RNA sequence: GUCUACGGCCAUACCACCCUGAACGCGCCCGAUCUCGUCUGAUCUCGGAAGCUAAGCAGGGUCGGGCCUGGUUAGUACUUGGAUGGGAGACCGCCUGGGAAUACCGGGUGCUGUAGGCUU
RNA sequence: ACCUGUCAAACGGUAACGCAGGUGUCCUAAGGCGAGCUCAGGGAGGACAGAAACCUCCCGUGGAGCAGAAGGGCAAAAGCU
RNA sequence: UUAGAGGUCUUGGGGCAUCUCAACCUAUUCUCAAACUUUAAAUGGGUAAGAAGCCCGGCUCGCUGGCGUGGAGCCGGGCG
C-alpha cells in the first residue's frame, strides 16, 4: 500500500559517473536575445564595411 | 538693558495665529448658522471639520461635518482676541497656559462679542486659542531646508504668562 | 511537499541589511556595464522589478546584453547533474561588478610591463605565482632572557 | 494522569514554547520562584549555594515545584523563616506533547501530532538550577537543603558554594572594597555597578 | 517620571539616519534618480541638467552631469555678476532670472564653439521658441531643467531662467505653460504678458502705483532703486541693453586669488590630555569646595 | 582657515543641552501691485532691503547617550575530518584543522569631488 | 491545482494524513502619471466635552497604512488628499 | 518571563488629617524562542587564475550624440 515518497540518494553518484560537464565555450556566441535595435545597426555596420576598402588598403 | 534692547527685534513675542473653533455634534442647517457666526466675527469664510470615527453615544457618524473653525492672523487677530479677553475681563488661570507657550479660553455668547442677535441664527459660543511665537518660527513650516527652532528660542509656560500680564494688564489666578 | 512559489524562502536573502533601508544610493545606477564583463548577482528587495530568481543570488556571470535599465547575463546553473548556461535579464540594482576580474586584469598589466622592463634591462624576473614555500632556516635570539616556563593550570569548578 | 518522567527527559525536540502557534498549554506547576526573605539587602546574605546540573536533560515543572518546596521546608526549620532567600533559576518554557489516549476517531499513527501535556525546562551541563543566599554560618544547612532537593530530579546534580557575594556577579573577596570605593551601590536584593563613563553630575551626587 | 520615554537607548540604537542632503532639506532623491541617471546603453554619455536655484538675494544657474564621485559643473552663471552688464538692482526678480539663464546659455555655447552657429532668438518675445539643429553643423546642446524643491507653478522664476537659456540657444524641452503669460481659465498662452515680465514691466507698474498712492511706502519698497537712479521708464531699455551685453561678451573672468595670512576663526579640537585634565581639576574642585563648607 | 550651488560615500555625519561666529554668503526679516495659492500672503508664489545673528547653519564643549573601531570575553562556545576512545545511557574526553557573540575596558566623533566667493 | 513562514542541517533542492495559515476572489480604481502632505501612539492646553466629538502646539524610524494569509519592501514613499 | 529598589500625574483601592498598597515611570536583576534578532561561525555554493590574451594603427554604422562623442563590428601589425 504505502511506499517511499522522495529521495535524492544515489543521485549524486549517477551524475558524477559521466561527469558534471561545464558547457562548451566557443569563440563566437549567439546574438540571440540581445537588443533588436542593436542588431539592426550592427548589420548595417557590417553591410557597408566594403566602403572604405581603398582607404584601408592604402593605410 | 543693553541685551534687552538688542534682543527686542528678533527675540520678541507676538501672536502667530488665533484659532477659533465651534464644535456641534450635528450637521446641516444647524452648523450653517455657526459658519455665518464666524463669518461675521472674522470676515473670513470658515471651513468645516468631519468626524474621524463613529461614536453612537455622541450621535456622530464618520465623515460627517461636525465643527467649523477658522484661523486669524495679523492685526485682525489682535482685535478679535481683545474682544474675547474683554468678555473674560482679562482673567485667566495658570492651567490655561500650555508647556509650549500657548493658551486659550472660551466665550459662551458670540452675540456679546461683536454683533447683534438675529432670529435665524443660534446661541452658539466658541473657543479661542492663541499660538504665540517669535520671528524665526517659520523655519519649521518652510519646505526647503526646514529645521527646528532651537532650545532657547522656544517659549515656556512662564514667559507666556509674562506677555499676558505686560500687554493686556491681565491677572492669573491659581 | 512544499510550494513552487517564486519567492519561497527568500525571507532573509532579499531583505535589506540592518539600518540600510530606504533610498537606493545613486552610484549603483551610475555603474557602467559593458558587454563581456563579469557581474555578481545579489537581489535587492527594495526594487521588485527585474528581480533575479533566488537560484541566481550569489551567482556570477558575464554581460551579453545591455538595455536601458537591465542587463542580460550568461550564468551557469547546475540542474540534476548537468551545468547549463542560462540567460537572465536583471535590472541594474541587483548586480555589481566582480572584483576578481579586476584583480586579474591588473596582474596582466604588471606582468607585461615587467617583461618590457626585464628585456630592456637584460634581466630575468619571476612572473608565475608560487604557493607558499616552506619557511626558510633562521636564527632566533634569546637576548639573554630565558623562555617563560608554561604549565597546565589546576581545575576549578566555577558557577 | 501524568506519564512517568522517563518518557520526557532527553531534550529530543527543538524548543516548543507557548506562542500563537502553540495554544491550549496547561499552566506550569511552579508559579513562585523566589521564596524566603526576598527583601533582604546584599550585605546580610553573603553566602550563596547552587544546585548545578551535570546532565543535558529537561526537568518538569512538577519536579521544580517539589524541589523548591522541600528545600524551603528544611531551611525554614533549620535557619528560620527569615534567614534565607531561595531563587529557582529555571523557568519551564518547553511544551511537551502527548498523543491521544486510546468508531468516530482515527486510531494509529495517522495524524499523530500531539496536544500540549505539560511544561519542562531544558537544562545544560554546568547550569544552575536553584540558588540560596544566607548568612555565612548556615553553610551546612544550605548544603543539606540542596542535597534533599536533589532526589526530586532525574539526573545528576552537584552542590557548589559560590565564590561570589550572594546573588550578585561580583566576587566576595572584593565586594566590600568595591562598596567602600563607591564602585558598587546597593539597591534591593542586588547591587548596581558604577563606571567612570557617564556625566560628572552622577559622580558629584555619589560623592556628595 | 510619568510617561514612557520614546527617545531611549534602544531608539537611538536602531535609528537610521537619512541621507545627509535629505536631512539638510536640499535634495529630493525621488526626482534626482529620474533626472540624472543615464540609460545603460548610453555608456559614458553625459546627461546634462540645468540647475536653477533662487536664494533670497541671488539666482544661481548651473549646467551639470552626474558622476560616481560627484557632479561636474560645466558652466555656471550667477545673478550677482549682472551689474557688470548693467542690471544693478533687482537681482532676484523674473527679469534677472531671464538674464542669468541667457548668460548661462551664451557662456556655455562660447566654450563649446557653437556661439556663432546657434544664435537663439535675439529679438525677445514671450512666444514659444525651440532651437533646431543645423545639418552639417555640430548639434544643439540638450539640457533638462532641475527645479529642485521649488513649487512648479505658473510664473515661477525657474521658468524665467529656462526661457533665457532657450532664447540663448540651448535645447531644453518644455511647454509654454508655467510662463507668466499663461491663462488657467482659457487654457491659452499670451506672449505679451510673458514679454512684459521679462523686461520687468510688472515691477515698473508697481513703482508707478506706489508713487501715486504713497510716497513713503514707495521709498521703503524701493530704496536701492532710488540710490541707483533706476526710474520706471528706463527699466525696459536697461534690460534690453543688458541682453546685448551678455550676448556680446559672455566669457567669465575669474576673480584673482589673493594670498592671505592664515588666521583661525574657529576653535580647534581639544586633545585627550586636555579633556582628561579638565575632569581631574573639576573633581578636585568639588572635593575642595565640599571640604571647605 | 571657512562658506555657497550641485553632489559621492550615508551617524566617526545622528540626538540632548551650553559657548562662539570676522568678511562674503546662507538665512531670519519687510510687503502683497503683478504671477500664483490659501479659512488665514502661516505655507506656496511674487516684489524687496529698515533691522538682526535671537533662530536655522558652521565651529567648539560634555569623566554626555548613540554610532565607528580596537581589546577582553577566548583558543571559551561551536565546528570539518578520525578511532574496535570512555560512559547503561545522557553525553563527555582526545587526535587533525577552522574558530565566534554579550556584559566589561579603552580610542575616535566626517572624509571628500566639480564650480563660484570671503579671509585684500 | 496553487501561495506564505517553518521544517530544511547559513548556495539551490529536499519527505510524512509534519506544524502554523491562506486561495477559486476583489478593484474604473485599490490601473497609470503628477503635485501637495505625513502615519500609529503619547504629552500639554481649549465653552458645553466626560476614558473616547472638534481645535492648537510639541515629541514621534514608522511602532500606522499599503483589501484579502504570511514574509519581504516602502516616509517631501509604495502610505493620505 | 522572575524579584527586589528609587521616584510620582494618580477619571484607583483599602484601613483610618491622612497613611500604606496597586498603577505608571526610571535604573537594575532571574529565565527563554522551529515559525524572534543587532551579531555571527565551521563545513558550503559561484566566478577568475591569458594567445578566444594584451598592446598599437585604420575602416564601417541607418544605433547614441554639444563634440575630434559613445558603443559595437570589421581590416592590418607587434608581443611567447
Amino acid at each position: 500500500a504505502k511506499s517511499k515518497n522522495h529521495t535524492t540518494h544515489n543521485q549524486s553518484r549517477k551524475w558524477h559517473r559521466n561527469g558534471i560537464k561545464k558547457p562548451r565555450s566557443q569563440r563566437y556566441e549567439s546574438l540571440k536575445g540581445v537588443d533588436p535595435k542593436f542588431l539592426r545597426n550592427m548589420r548595417f555596420a557590417k553591410k557597408h564595411n566594403k566602403k572604405g576598402l581603398k582607404k584601408m588598403q592604402a593605410n | 538693558q543693553d541685551q534687552g534692547e538688542k534682543e527686542n527685534p528678533m527675540r520678541e513675542l507676538r501672536i502667530r495665529k488665533l484659532c477659533l473653533n465651534i464644535c456641534v455634534g450635528e450637521s446641516g442647517d444647524r452648523l450653517t448658522r455657526a459658519a455665518k457666526v464666524l463669518e461675521q466675527l472674522t470676515g473670513q469664510t470658515p471651513v468645516f471639520s468631519k468626524a474621524r470615527y463613529t461614536v453612537r453615544s455622541f450621535g456622530i457618524r464618520r465623515n460627517e461635518k461636525i465643527a467649523v473653525h477658522c484661523t486669524v492672523r495679523g492685526a485682525k487677530a489682535e482685535e478679535i482676541l481683545e474682544k474675547g479677553l474683554k468678555v473674560r475681563e482679562y482673567e485667566l488661570r495658570k492651567n490655561n497656559f500650555s508647556d509650549t507657550g500657548n493658551f486659550g479660553f472660551g466665550i459662551q455668547e458670540h452675540i456679546d462679542l461683536g454683533i447683534k442677535y438675529d432670529p435665524s441664527i443660534g446661541i452658539y459660543g466658541l473657543d479661542f486659542y492663541v499660538v504665540l511665537g517669535r520671528p524665526g518660527f517659520s523655519i519649521a513650516d518652510k519646505k526647503r531646508r526646514t529645521g527646528c527652532i532651537g532650545a532657547k528660542h522656544r517659549i515656556s509656560k512662564e514667559e507666556a504668562m509674562r506677555w499676558f500680564q505686560q500687554k493686556y494688564d491681565g491677572i492669573i489666578l491659581p | 511537499t512544499n510550494t513552487k512559489g517564486k519567492r519561497r524562502g527568500t525571507r532573509y536573502m532579499f531583505s535589506r541589511p540592518f539600518r540600510k533601508h530606504g533610498v537606493v544610493p545613486l552610484a549603483t545606477y551610475m555603474r557602467i556595464y559593458k558587454k563581456g564583463d563579469i557581474v555578481d548577482i545579489k537581489g535587492m528587495g527594495t526594487v521588485q522589478k527585474g528581480m533575479p530568481h533566488k537560484c541566481y543570488h550569489g551567482k556570477t556571470g558575464r554581460v551579453y546584453n545591455v538595455t536601458q535599465h537591465a542587463v542580460g547575463i550568461i550564468v551557469n546553473k547546475q540542474v540534476k547533474g548537468k551545468i547549463l548556461a542560462k540567460r537572465i535579464n536583471v535590472r541594474i540594482e541587483h548586480i555589481k561588478h566582480s572584483k576578481s576580474r579586476d584583480s586579474f586584469l591588473k596582474r596582466v598589466k604588471e606582468n607585461d610591463q615587467k617583461k618590457k622592463e626585464a628585456k630592456e634591462k637584460g634581466t630575468w624576473v619571476q612572473l608565475k605565482r608560487q604557493p607558499a614555500p616552506p619557511r626558510e632556516a633562521h636564527f632566533v635570539r634569546t637576548n639573554g632572557k630565558e623562555p617563560e616556563l608554561l604549565e597546565p593550570i589546576p581545575y576549578e569548578f566555577m558557577a | 494522569g501524568r506519564r512517568p518522567a522517563r518518557c520526557y527527559r532527553y531534550c529530543k525536540n527543538k524548543p516548543y514554547p507557548k506562542s500563537r502557534f502553540c495554544r491550549g498549554v496547561p499552566d506550569a506547576k511552579i508559579r513562585i520562584f523566589d521564596l524566603g526573605r526576598k527583601k533582604a539587602k546584599v550585605d546580610e546574605f553573603p553566602l550563596c549555594g547552587h544546585m548545578v546540573s551535570d546532565e543535558y536533560e529537561q526537568l518538569s515543572s512538577e519536579a521544580l515545584e517539589a524541589a523548591r518546596i522541600c528545600a524551603n521546608k528544611y531551611m525554614v526549620k533549620s535557619c528560620g523563616k527569615d534567614g534565607f532567600h531561595i531563587r529557582v533559576r529555571l523557568h519551564p518554557f518547553h511544551v511537551i506533547r502527548i498523543n491521544k489516549m486510546l468508531d468516530r476517531l482515527q486510531t494509529g499513527m495517522r495524524g499523530a501530532f500531539g496536544k500540549p501535556q505539560g511544561t519542562v525546562a531544558r537544562v545544560h551541563i554546568g547550569q544552575v538550577i536553584m540558588s540560596i543566599r544566607t548568612k555565612l554560618q548556615n553553610k551546612e544547612h544550605v548544603i543539606e537543603a540542596l542535597r534533599r532537593a536533589k532526589f526530586k530530579f532525574p539526573g545528576r546534580q552537584k552542590i557548589h558554594i559560590s565564590k561570589k557575594w550572594g546573588f550578585t556577579k561580583f566576587n566576595a573577596d572584593e565586594f566590600e572594597d568595591k562598596v567602600a570605593a563607591k564602585r558598587l551601590i546597593p539597591d534591593g536584593c542586588g547591587v548596581k555597578y558604577i563606571p567612570e563613563r557617564g556625566p560628572l553630575d552622577k559622580w558629584r551626587a555619589l560623592h556628595s | 517620571g510619568f510617561v514612557k520615554v520614546v527617545k531611549n537607548k534602544a531608539y537611538f540604537k536602531r535609528y537610521q539616519v537619512r541621507f545627509r542632503r535629505r536631512r539638510e532639506g536640499k535634495t529630493d532623491y525621488y526626482a534626482r534618480k529620474r533626472l540624472v541617471i543615464q540609460d545603460k546603453n548610453k555608456y559614458n554619455t553625459p546627461k546634462y541638467r540645468m540647475i536653477v536655484r533662487v536664494t533670497n538675494r541671488d539666482i544661481i544657474c548651473q549646467i551639470a552631469y552626474a558622476r560616481i564621485e560627484g557632479d561636474m559643473i560645466v558652466c555656471a552663471a550667477y545673478a550677482h555678476e549682472l551689474p557688470k552688464y548693467g542690471v544693478k538692482v533687482g537681482l532676484t526678480n523674473y527679469a534677472a532670472a531671464y538674464c542669468t539663464g541667457l548668460l548661462l546659455a551664451r557662456r556655455l555655447l562660447n566654450r563649446f564653439g557653437m556661439d556663432k552657429i546657434y544664435e537663439g532668438q535675439v529679438e525677445v518675445n514671450g512666444g514659444e521658441y525651440n532651437v533646431e539643429s543645423i545639418d552639417g553643423q555640430p548639434g544643439a546642446f540638450t539640457c533638462y531643467l532641475d527645479a529642485g524643491l521649488a513649487r512648479t507653478t505658473t510664473g515661477n522664476k525657474v521658468f524665467g531662467a529656462l526661457k533665457g537659456a532657450v532664447d540663448g540657444g540651448l535645447s531644453i524641452p518644455h511647454s509654454t505653460k508655467r510662463f507668466p503669460g499663461y491663462d488657467s481659465e482659457s487654457k491659452e498662452f499670451n506672449a505679451e504678458v510673458h514679454r512684459k515680465h521679462i523686461m520687468g514691466q510688472n515691477v515698473a507698474d508697481y513703482m508707478r502705483y506706489l508713487m501715486e498712492e504713497d510716497e513713503d511706502a514707495y521709498k521703503k519698497q524701493f530704496s536701492q532703486y532710488i540710490k541707483n537712479n533706476v526710474t520706471p521708464d528706463m527699466m525696459e531699455e536697461m534690460y534690453k541693453k543688458a541682453h546685448a551685453a551678455i550676448r556680446e561678451n559672455p566669457v567669465y573672468e575669474k576673480k584673482p586669488k589673493r594670498e592671505v595670512k592664515k588666521k583661525r576663526w574657529n576653535r580647534p579640537k581639544m586633545s585627550l590630555a586636555q579633556k582628561k585634565d579638565r575632569v581631574a581639576q573639576k573633581k578636585a574642585s568639588f572635593l575642595r569646595a565640599q571640604e571647605r563648607a
